[PDB]
């Protein structure tokens, strides 16, 4: 698994891979490492598949209850903290989670919170989580700017996952893209790495070590 | 420890050595392993001294309370109470107990209760670390409906050998006779039983 | 020390068609190198046009299926005999599995049926409740032998159209029920050859709008 | 987390705390503020196991803020430090203890004196002129033993603190990405934005 | 694995299944477990495959040299003694479990060998993971004064018991008959009760289905003249 | 920790009508990290081909060792070694390290130059010979390869048909293994011509 | 979590045309010591069911009490206790199977392997297995412990599949069971010569045979076996 | 395993069961544990089958070479060679051996060699896992200068009980008689010795 | 030690190696050169267990220098790399193995081509356009996969190397105190004194 998320001029970009493994065995190439909690909130999934799925769909139930009771959209800060306070109760029991809670509100603007099964909760502009996180960081840090177009930012996120999919054995399958704006998130398609790699190589002139 | 109980014509006899050990040190050379849970229901104790004492004390309490309400309990009933304690607390106990008693209706009966907490009714029973060395002797020499004198000789000879080979067994040979006549205590010293 | 888990072997396979769905599994039950039974059913009709199998440790598998069948029964009581949709069943099973997150059901669960649009559906679970809808999924002992074959022969992976040389892929044409059963039978025949825990018999449950049908085929008994 | 320092001068307390957050092989953040304001004239820095640190700090913060509202009065640094120690002393014999070390820097408005308290996760409290947690003290205490005076100014305290951070940046293996410095005095708490 | 040995009137017969496994996976479906030590001394091996092969070849090699040195046909007790002393020396680390059988000038013989170096004598023996299934058959149907035809039947039936009931055993039945005053007959695949049924479909692909990047001729020939 | 699955990789071999085929992936890694996509695992000594999976240092070491031994064989015997003979040499060489073994999974492939008979064979890390008629598999995705080969394979395939069968067996097995892939090579071998084809596959 | 102390070995069984047969030896072992020689490990429940139990004997005696209590409880407020609402084999099994899985789930198992053999109301044969893990399965032949490895192969030669059951008579089935018990005496180091056998037939009912012995044993060939290889005398 | 050797008036008799086990599986039910190291010097083997076979083979070799140079060895000499192997390789061996032989000068002699590698000359000896159950029986029933028929009955009855109680012991009872008359092999089957 | 990098461009090989030496809690040195010249046109960088690294490098250096004197000829980079691999492959089955990973950068004067070889302590050799040992590759290979060309100049190679070091300085937890960079080309070996 490899997941990332970053803040920029046009909101937030969220990009994830699609591989799931059991040891060296590739169990699935078609998993959703991103969960849509609500039209304005996204959650990334890294670590234990079950732990992340279960508690993030649960998080969506809690966020829905909040806006029913308070007649107002939940803040990204409050949503992230519900999840972080929950996993802290289970600390030591063996939960395995590395997640980014991404969203946009009026009071906050575009916001990303890294939430962890160890109880860690961090606000930040850029995060990469998973076994291929280091590979994604390399591309992101060298090409990141605040003044990026939605088109260019989407590509950078897509490209950063590709970099990790290539090198990290436990990352791959396909790339799922999301763009989060003032008016909510927007899905930007499933991109098979088997086709994307050769496309990027030809067009970008990169990956000269590989032959094709 | 070498303990045994044997049914015979007139009732039942319990037998035991008198050695208690802490490793190789004999903490007590004159121990009484034949203990009373009711007038004519006794038991032989093996394993942990603490566990078997605690259990026997509880059983004596249960049978005293049984007697106050329902009259004299059967030997089977006494064995059941032992079993219930040994079986339900098997994880925390190290107790090998032989229950023996005399009714007028059922006469002499013997029940053995090993580590697991299982119950086995038998004509005679042997237990303790020293019993291993006399399985052969006891199987070959036991007869049903023996006399009192024959049964005393059988137990005396059997435990004599158990003591001879087992380091954890020794001292005097204590015996308790259970018949319609009453309760008789017997004792046999080393000079007597070693020369057999 | 007491080990509360065991491994009863076996292998299962679920394939989703355009207007149907199949859930297959061998009938062999084992411990270590011994055979317990040559015919011990593993795939079950759970009602509401849903079939289910929980492969791995059979005691946990039987317990889970038993609990889900129970869940279907109470769903009818509590919600005016409403039909339990395949997607709703899947979510319910997640909560059954995660409910024992810290003492798991040691099983690979697969369910099959039709979605609310009438299209074929297969859902796959891990032991602690993570789930995902899929077109194709094998589970159990010989899952590693079967899945690659299905990637190739169901989703036409690594296959291209002759003459173009890698430029144009093979088009993803839909498969009939007769074509799917052929792939299932060949999958289990091949798995039986190379995996010692697979064999004896093959039982397939097919699900259509008309209901749930069964088909049985012999497998090698060595 | 890693490095937290404290120094008490003539008329103020200065706390320095690293900015890095490292979860395994990667540095996830380089601008993290490892501190919470407990009251207008009391600041607490912290370092220990992930999750526990923030959870504990915010829990203490909430309790002191509750006290302030209830009594309409600010607790003395000595009183706050004693409350914090008791919570950690309670915690060490729990099912799962808080693995958190803290420094408490406060200005006592009654006595008109700055005060620095060092408390570890066991609940071991000491009042000091200068303090540190973890491996920080191994490098910095020798410099502070030499250069420190009770009558130093705040500017002199910051210069002596720069000398400590420079030594840490030279001899420590981990890159802690600099420090956030905060001053606590009679006028309250403020952050030195250029360090 | 299931291997057996059965004595009869005028000789001895051994048999084996043909399955080789790597954990739960079948590595080879038609493995040959019947090894030749000398022309009229054959052995069947269970346990570590490389060990049973290696130890059989070594002793078989030394037996041949011994036979040439002494100008005599090799004896089963010689193969037995050499095997057990080798295996004992290595303290069970050479995981070879063998059934050794043969005819020689002394007569017909049947032995088993354990990896730690112990030997046993018998009229009927079985080794391997399917030895219990096989021994159940042998204990039910064995008798004294068996004919050649009866012994082959009993042996193959004992192997079948292993094939069907033991997961470590399967596929075919190999047999070797060693009769006194005769050539030993090796009956490879004596029974074939596990042929795979015809597949439902052909998986032959259209030519050009696979994507290719580069082609090139490989020079396997030596450096050329002129 | 487990030496046979640090670097990763796979090899597969098949027989056809008057031909044999042997193929391998190109990956070399350090556990999760992919290091090289040009690490070929098939070598040839004359007309005898040898594929080796497992610990890469031992793969390199054994190639160098068998090159050494086959070159001396040729000088002394005045002829190239045959597949049947080479198979025995590999077995001998591995078993001499019985209690300190090379962590490898070799696969021999070739055609006997005199009889014309197609030949393949496989081994475990300590010498045991697996001489199959149909196919041999080795590597971290051996289970996957067994499943593909058992279903796709049929006897007496023509060279150009055999190429398709083995290529699809390898590709689809490699795509279900994290430590295999990053390219692939297939050798088609006839009695007096050998074709080498590099396959286009997904690079993740 | 515990360890078994006094134990019982194999229980073997099979179906035949009109019913089921089950058998088990009368030994209670204490490790390598063959301590108790008169232990009945087949426990009938009514006139239509027999429960055969292996493993820990103290746990067996507990289960024996549960079944005794089950019969008592079923009779309460039940006028058809000896007729339509009598205990079936399927009821008795499912109860035990429930208990076994519950006990394993509390990490405090009943250290046993159990086979419930019987005949249902409609005359159908019932034969199902359950153990300390709560694992269950049914088959024409069932056996526990060593019987699984040695008896099943022999009994499966008689009834290899479902279609072989109507073709198998009670005489042929009993013969196979008795032979299997002999084989286990030859080869199981924790078995005894003495055993009990039970037949449940849909026509003739429950026949319980006690004090059976393994007979027609082959030992004479032992006299010819000398040494371990080279020895002649 | 139940093995024993008993001296009597005319010489010495060795006795043994025939069971070999791998855990609870009986790998061989007709084993010959009475093995020959010289014409009238035999041994009973217990413990590891591999170890005791390897040792016995080496001893037979040593005594064959002794005989070629110095003539017939004594039973004491044979016991010494066993001891030397068992004592010097005690760390790597699991072998409990009873050596028994007949001279014309010394008549019947019995030497037992337990795990440590110590030697003990005795009138009779018992060993193996099954011996534990007959220490009592054998001590009570052994007499010096018994007849051949009495000694056969003693061994038969003793091993009968050892087999009855020990799971690791069973099968047939093999016996080897060593006298001036020669070497006689005896065998007793279950139907004969179980009913004793 | 920690980070060692290598990149092969059009006409040269560039090796970068960290300067820090950390023995436990302290950084004992910040100017350490983790490389040895094996021959005029062959350079080897190294990293692994303390002591073993230098001992192994100097041992290899001595052997190649011996070969050079004996034959009055410089071995090809390919030949030197094979010799080094064999020594490590021999070492891994020894009583106490050399715990050393190396990069060998050389310019082949015969073929007029730069060559970079990566060898780990097991004796695993691979020829590469760019390589790394330890955790360095986890960060740097993604950048190199993107930016690298076979026809790059030496100046472009240094710029791409600066981008790699900048990423390492940003995301790695350990302070490796910068790198010493060395270029290997047709004219021999030289050090870039300002980096
Ligand atoms: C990548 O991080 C990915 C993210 C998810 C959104 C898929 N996670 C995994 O791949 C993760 C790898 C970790 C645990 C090393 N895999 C799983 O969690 C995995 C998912 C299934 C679908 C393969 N499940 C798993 O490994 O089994 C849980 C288990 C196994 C055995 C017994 C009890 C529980
Ligand atoms: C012989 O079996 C005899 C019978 C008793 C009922 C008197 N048992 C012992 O002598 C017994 C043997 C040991 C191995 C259990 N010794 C003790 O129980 C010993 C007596 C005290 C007074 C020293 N207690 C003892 O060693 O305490 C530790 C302990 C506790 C429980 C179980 C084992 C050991
Ligand atoms: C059945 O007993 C059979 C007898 C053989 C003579 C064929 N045994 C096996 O097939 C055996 C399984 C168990 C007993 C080891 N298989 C192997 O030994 C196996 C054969 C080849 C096909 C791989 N070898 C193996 O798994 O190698 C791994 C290994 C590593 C170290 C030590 C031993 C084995
Ligand atoms: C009874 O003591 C009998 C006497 C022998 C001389 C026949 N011994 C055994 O049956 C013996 C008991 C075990 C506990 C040592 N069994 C074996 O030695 C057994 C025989 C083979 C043919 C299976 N071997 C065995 O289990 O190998 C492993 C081993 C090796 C050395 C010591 C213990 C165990
Ligand atoms: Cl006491
Ligand atoms: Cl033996
Ligand atoms: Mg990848
Ligand atoms: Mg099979
Ligand atoms: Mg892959
Ligand atoms: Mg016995
Ligand atoms: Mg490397």
């Amino acid at each position: 698994t490899t997941t990332l998320a970053f803040r920029f001029q046009g909101g937030i970009i969220v990009a994830v891979d699609s591989r799931a493994t059991a040891g060296n065995w590739v169990a699935s190439q078609t998993v959703k490492a991103v969960i849509e909690i609500n039209p304005f909130l996204l959650g990334t999934m890294a670590g234990g598949a079950a732990d992340c799925q279960f508690w993030e769909t649960w998080l969506g139930s809690q966020c829905r209850l909040h806006e029913l009771r308070e007649k107002e959209r939940i803040s990204v800060a409050a949503a992230s903290k519900i999840l972080s306070n929950l996993v802290y109760q289970y600390k030591g029991a063996g939960l395995s989670m590395g997640t980014m809670i991404c969203g946009y509100t009026r009071k906050e603007g575009p916001t990303i919170y890294y939430v962890d099964s160890d109880g860690t909760r961090l606000k930040g502009d850029i995060f990469c989580v998973g076994s291929g996180q280091t590979f994604a960081y390399g591309v992101l840090d060298s090409n990141y700017k605040w003044d990026l177009s939605v088109e260019d930012a989407l590509y950078l996120g897509k490209r950063s996952i590709l970099a990790a999919a290539h090198r990290d054995a436990y990352s791959g399958g396909s790339v799922n893209l999301y763009h989060v704006t003032e008016d909510g998130w927007i899905y930007h398609g499933n991109h098979d790495v088997g086709e994307l790699f050769w496309k990027v190589k030809e067009e970008e002139g990169s990956f000269n070590n590989v032959i094709g | 420890t070498s303990i045994m109980a044997v049914t015979f014509k007139d009732g039942v006899i319990l037998g035991a050595d008198s050695r208690t050990t802490t490793g190789a040190y004999i903490a007590n050379r004159v121990t009484d392993k034949l203990t009373r849970v009711h007038d004519k229901i006794w038991c032989c104790r093996s394993g942990s001294a603490a566990d078997t004492q605690a259990i026997a004390d509880i059983v004596q309490y249960h049978l005293e309370l049984y007697t106050s309400q329902y009259g004299t309990p059967s030997t089977e009933t006494a064995a059941s109470v032992f079993k219930e304690l040994c079986y339900e607390n098997k994880d925390n106990l190290t107790a090998g107990i032989i229950v023996a008693g005399y009714d007028d209706k059922n006469k002499g009966e013997v029940y053995t209760i090993p580590l697991g907490g299982s119950v086995h009714k038998l004509p005679y029973a042997i237990a303790g670390s020293g019993s291993t060395f006399i399985y052969g002797y006891c199987d070959k020499n036991f007869r049903e409906n023996m006399s009192k004198e024959e049964t005393v000789d059988f137990i005396k000879h059997s435990l004599s050998q158990a003591i001879k080979w087992d380091g954890s067994s020794g001292g005097v040979i204590r015996m308790v006779v259970l018949t319609a006549a009453g309760v008789e205590r017997l004792i046999f010293y080393p000079d007597e039983y070693e020369q057999l | 020390q007491f080990n509360p888990y065991g491994d009863n072997g076996g292998t299962i396979l679920g394939i989703a068609g355009e207007d149907f769905a199949v859930l297959a599994g061998d009938t062999r039950n084992i411990t270590d190198y011994s055979i317990n039974s040559r015919y011990e059913p593993k795939v079950f009709d759970c009602g509401d046009n849903i079939v289910m199998s929980a492969n791995g440790f059979a005691a946990d598998g039987d317990a889970l299926v038993k609990r889900f069948k129970n869940s279907v029964k109470w769903y009818h009581f509590d919600h005016n005999d409403k039909k339990l949709s395949i997607n709703s069943a899947a979510r319910n099973i997640q909560h059954l599995l995660y409910g024992k997150r810290f003492f798991p059901y040691y099983v690979h669960t697969i369910i099959a049926g039709l979605d609310e649009d009438g299209k074929g559906a297969v859902y796959s679970f891990d032991p602690v409740g993570s789930y995902e809808r899929e077109q194709c999924r094998a589970g159990g002992a010989a899952a590693s032998l079967i899945m690659p074959f299905l990637d190739n022969q169901v989703n036409f992976k690594n296959q291209y159209e002759p003459g173009t040389n890698g430029k144009v892929k093979k088009p993803l044409k839909y498969l009939s029920v007769e074509e799917v059963i052929k792939l299932v039978r060949d999958s289990f025949t091949s798995a039986t050859e190379r995996h010692i825990q697979v064999g004896d018999g093959l039982e397939i449950l097919i699900v259509t709008k008309d209901g749930v049908r069964k088909e049985f085929y012999e497998l090698k008994r060595d | 987390m890693d490095i937290i320092l404290g120094i008490r001068v003539q008329d103020s307390v200065i706390l320095a705390s690293s900015k890095a957050v490292t979860r395994g092989i990667s540095v996830l953040k380089d601008s993290d503020d490892k501190t919470r304001q407990l009251s207008p004239h009391t600041l607490m820095s912290f370092a220990g196991e992930a999750g526990d640190t923030v959870q504990f700090a915010e829990y203490i913060q909430a309790n002191i803020q509750l006290y302030s509202i209830r009594e309409d009065y600010e607790l003395s640094p000595q009183a706050v430090s004693s409350f914090v120690r008791q919570e950690l002393a309670k915690s060490i014999r729990s099912r799962r203890p808080y693995q958190v070390n803290v420094l408490i820097g406060g200005y006592d408005k009654k006595k008109n004196k700055p005060e620095l308290y060092q408390i570890d996760y066991l609940g071991t409290k000491v009042e000091l002129p200068y303090g540190a947690h973890g491996y920080s003290g191994f490098y910095t205490f020798s410099l502070l033993d030499h250069h420190y005076r009770p009558d130093m100014t705040t500017e002199e305290g910051l210069d002596l603190l720069k000398l400590c951070v420079q030594e840490l940046e030279k001899r420590m293996p981990m890159d802690f990405k600099g420090v956030i410095v905060k001053i606590v005095d009679k006028d309250g708490i403020r952050q030195v934005d250029d360090f | 694995t299931t291997i057996v040995g059965v004595k009869f009137n005028n000789g001895v017969v051994i048999a084996a299944d043909t399955r080789s496994t790597q954990g739960p996976i079948v590595a080879d479906k038609n493995c040959a477990k019947l090894h030749r030590i000398s022309p009229k001394i054959w052995c069947a091996g269970a346990g570590t495959a490389a060990d049973t092969e290696a130890v059989t070849q070594l002793i078989g090699s030394n037996i041949e040299l011994h036979s040439l040195y002494t100008s005599r046909e090799p004896r089963v007790v010689s193969a037995l003694q050499m095997l057990k002393q080798h295996l004992f020396k290595y303290q069970g680390h050479i995981g070879a479990y063998l059934i050794v059988a043969g005819v020689d000038p002394t007569g017909s013989h049947l032995f088993s060998i354990h990896a730690h170096g112990s030997t046993d004598v018998g009229y009927y023996l079985s080794l391997g993971s399917g030895s219990l299934a096989a021994m159940a058959v042998l204990e039910s149907h064995w008798k004294q004064d068996l004919t050649k035809e009866e012994a082959i039947k009993l042996a193959s039936d004992a192997i079948q018991a292993g094939i069907w009931n033991d997961l470590g055993s399967g596929s075919n039945v190999d047999v070797c008959v060693m009769e006194i005053g005769k050539d030993a007959e090796y009956l490879r695949n004596y029974l074939t009760p596990n042929v795979r049924e015809e597949k439902q479909k052909s998986y032959k692909f259209p030519r050009g289905t696979t994507a290719v990047l580069k082609e090139s001729i490989v020079n396997i020939c030596d450096i050329q003249e002129e | 920790s487990d030496p046979s699955s640090i670097n990763g990789g796979i090899v597969v071999a098949m027989t056809g009508k008057d031909c044999v085929a042997i193929a391998c992936d190109l990956r070399l890694g350090s556990q999760s990290l992919g290091v090289s996509n040009k690490f070929e695992k098939i070598f040839h000594y004359g007309h005898v081909f040898l594929g080796i999976t497992g610990l890469a240092t031992d793969v390199t070491t054994l190639n160098e060792m068998f090159r050494y031994k086959t070159n001396l064989y040729k000088l002394k015997e005045e002829r190239a070694i045959e597949p049947e003979t080479f198979t025995q040499l590999v077995s001998s060489s591995l078993y001499e390290r019985r209690f300190g073994p090379y962590f490898v999974g070799p696969v021999v492939a070739g055609i006997n130059s005199k009889s014309g008979k197609p030949f393949i064979a496989g081994f475990d890390l300590i010498g045991c010979i697996d001489e199959a008629k149909d196919f041999i598999v080795s590597g971290t995705a051996s289970d996957q390869l067994f499943g593909m080969c058992e279903s796709l394979y049929e006897p007496n395939l023509e060279p150009e048909d055999l190429f398709e069968t083995i290529s699809q067996a390898l590709l689809n097995a490699a795509d279900r293994d994290a430590l295999s892939g990053w390219g692939a090579v297939v050798y088609i071998i006839k009695k007096d011509e050998v074709v080498k084809r590099y396959l286009k596959m997904r690079q993740d | 979590t515990q360890q078994p102390i006094v134990t019982g070995t194999s229980v073997i069984s099979m179906k035949y045309d009109n019913g089921v047969i089950i058998a088990a030896d009368n030994l209670g072992s204490y490790g390598s010591l063959l301590r108790f020689n008169g232990v009945e490990r087949l426990i009938p429940v009514g006139d239509n069911t027999v429960v055969g139990i292996s493993g820990d004997i103290s746990d067996m005696q507990h289960i024996e009490r549960l079944l005794k209590d089950l019969v008592t409880e079923n009779a309460y407020d039940n006028p058809l206790a000896d007729a339509e609402e009598a205990l079936e084999p399927s009821y008795i099994f499912e109860y035990l199977a429930t208990v076994m899985y519950q006990r394993r789930s509390k990490m405090n198992p009943l250290w046993n392997a159990i086979i419930v053999a019987g005949v249902q109301s409609n005359g159908d044969q019932f034969l199902r297995y359950v153990n300390l893990l709560g694992v269950t399965y049914s088959s024409p032949t069932l056996a526990t412990g060593f019987g699984a490895h040695m008896a099943n192969p022999l009994l499966r030669k008689v009834v290899d599949r479902e279609s072989d059951i109507p073709k198998t008579t009670v005489q042929v089935a009993e013969e196979a069971i008795v032979n299997a018990m002999r084989v286990l005496y030859y080869r199981d180091a924790r078995s005894s010569r003495n055993f009990s056998l039970a037949i449940i037939d849909k026509n003739t009912g429950l026949t319980f045979k006690k004090n059976l012995q393994v007979e027609n044993m082959k030992w004479d060939f032992a006299k010819d076996i000398k040494g371990y290889g080279t020895q002649k005398i």
